[PDB]
């Protein structure tokens, strides 16, 4: 009986005309009538608030668009008269007509459903956009395409030391191409002098799991100059066994 | 005598089958949406509904499901009408109920997670009581937006089933098996095309060995994801390609479990490629130097 109360208080709240207590059988008329009193672009409005995402139906045929919603604008930073007497193809990456092409054919999926990724020019600039739709009526497509979320260089290495992973910015760090610093030693960079400290340092990173550990050390660069370099690494490991995968270096100089 | 115009708002309510309670709740929870969306804003509702792959739920700041789309029960099983006004608590595994707390409060006002809900339809299309309802991962992207109150207007996604596949599958995806330790036990053909590796030169070796460091927060959290839940959808990531450069990627990772022991057995990955090879001219990885 307490929610039923609640209930009829709440619904008094809601009405305007009535909040301004008659009965519970006259609240409900009177909650009837307010209801009389008053869609379909709610849901265009709340989708555009979630997912930023515009509605848009294409011709299977031609790929010429035959309707665009004005959330095209918000998301793709693009008018209405563009979109409209264009293709999908047009606004999309030059590289993904192919998949376009994939999507857009009815030859074997009719009213069947799609859902994929492309890269559509918005303001070049191409922003990636998840498409989720289905076929209609020769055909066409109705779509929602919603939107989503040098000092120093990474590396990663094995237990011994060994460059894996080389990050291009090294080329301007150190000097070095990727492929010569691939395949060798960290501690082949080194200072002699300093090799060992290095050495204690992947020592103690594989010993401290998990945590980042900074060493500083001269590294060789390519034409060949002793460069004072901060080493900040911290062992990587597997979510689901905690083996160390690799040693994450964040090589940065001065 | 009685009263019949407990019909009458079921009718005006946008019905018969209803007890009393579940009106009074409809009506409250469509008055309360439609306050939030006189406060957002300033036939195709079948477009706009036909062409999600989710469905949109508004969320009150206290886990009240004031508004969700008629499609859910297409996902979910459970009905518009059997869940609005209801606490999304109640209907959601327990393990989510805090990550589903901090994303309802509260600079920034974009959300993006993973939930796991009750699901009481079956991959036969079937319809199934409440009673064994099974739990389904919805990746759940949205805002929350304070009104004069807060709400969270989320579109939840269901992510899925690498087997049973509704969706025409183009030729810039392909499909890897891996285990729990996301290391390679299967790939398809396709990879050879679209960057590079023979499938059987993958096989046995980790994953995190073969996309760029600079995503690695990324992936580690999907990985979690999906070990906690059982399915996750990951950012947009870079794979090392095999002769130097990257591949942008977006997969969808499941876990798939053995049907006579129950026991988590791999992971099915749908990895859809998402642009040519970049930046082919640099080498990144020891796995690049052929
Ligand atoms: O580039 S990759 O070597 N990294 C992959 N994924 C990966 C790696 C580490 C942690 C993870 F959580 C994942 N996942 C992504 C979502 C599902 C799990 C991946 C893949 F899934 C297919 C092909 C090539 C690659």
């Amino acid at each position: 009986r307490n929610k039923m109360t609640a209930y009829i208080t709440e619904l008094s709240d809601m009405v305007p005309t009535c909040s301004a207590k008659p009965d519970k059988l006259t609240i409900l008329r009177m909650a009837v009538s307010h209801m009389k009193s008053l869609t379909d672009q709610e849901l265009k409005h709340l989708i555009l608030e979630a997912a930023d995402g515009f509605l848009f139906i294409v011709s299977c045929e031609t790929g010429r668009v035959v309707y665009v919603s004005d959330s095209v604008t918000p998301v793709l930073n693009q008018p209405q008269s563009e979109w409209f007497g264009s293709t999908l193809y047009d606004q999309v990456h030059p590289d993904d007509v192919d998949k376009l092409r994939e999507q857009l054919s009815t030859s074997e999926n009719m009213g069947s459903r799609r859902s994929f990724i492309c890269r559509m020019r918005c303001g070049p600039h191409f922003v990636v956009v998840h498409c989720t739709g289905y076929i209609k009526a020769k055909f066409c497509l109705v779509a929602i395409g919603r939107l989503q979320v040098p000092t120093e260089f990474i590396s990663r290495h094995n237990i011994e030391g060994i460059f894996t992973f080389v990050d291009h910015r090294c080329v301007a760090t150190v000097g070095y191409q990727p492929q010569e610093l691939l395949g060798k030693n960290i501690v082949e960079f080194c200072h002699p002098e300093d090799q060992q400290l290095l050495r204690d340092s992947f020592q103690q990173v594989v010993k401290l799991k998990g945590q980042v550990l900074s060493v500083m050390f001269r590294f060789r660069s390519k034409t060949r100059e002793w460069l004072w370099m901060r080493t900040s690494s911290f062992t990587f490991q597997n979510p689901y066994s905690d083996e160390i995968e690799y040693i994450i270096c964040t090589n940065t100089n001065v | 005598k009685e009263t019949e115009v407990f019909y009458e708002l079921a009718h005006e309510l946008p019905s018969s089958h209803l007890d009393k309670a579940s009106i009074m709740r409809l009506a409250i929870s469509f008055l309360r949406t439609h306050k939030l969306l006189s406060s957002v804003c300033s036939q195709m509702d079948n477009l706009y509904l036909k062409a999600l792959e989710g469905f949109i739920a508004v969320v009150t700041q206290d886990g009240d499901m004031i508004f969700l789309s008629e499609n859910i029960s297409k996902f979910m099983g459970l009905t518009q009408v059997e869940l609005t006004g209801h606490s999304i608590f109640d209907f959601t595994h327990p393990c989510d109920h805090e990550e589903i707390r901090e994303n309802l409060t509260l600079v920034s006002t974009e959300r993006d997670f993973f939930m796991r809900m009750k699901c009481t339809v079956t991959n036969r299309g079937r319809t199934v009581n409440l009673k064994s309802a099974t739990w389904k991962v919805l990746h759940c992207t949205g805002q929350v937006r304070v009104y004069n109150l807060s709400c969270l207007i989320i579109m939840c996604e269901p992510i899925q089933h690498p087997s049973h596949m509704d969706i025409p599958l183009d030729s810039k995806t392909f499909l890897s098996r891996h285990s729990m330790d996301m290391k390679f036990t299967y790939c398809d053909d396709r990879i050879l095309e679209l960057i590079g590796y023979h499938p059987e030169e993958l096989l046995g070796r980790s994953a995190y060995e073969f996309y760029h460091a600079l995503d690695s927060e990324n992936m580690t959290k999907s990985h979690q994801n999906l070990c906690t839940k059982g399915q996750v959808v990951s950012g947009q990531y870079r794979m090392l390609a095999k002769h130097g450069g990257y591949v942008w990627l977006e997969t969808q990772g499941t876990v798939i479990y053995n049907p006579r022991n129950l026991q988590p057995q791999c992971i099915m990955c749908v990895n859809y490629v998402l642009s040519e090879i970049e930046k082919n001219d640099v080498v990144f990885s020891m796995d690049q130097t052929e």
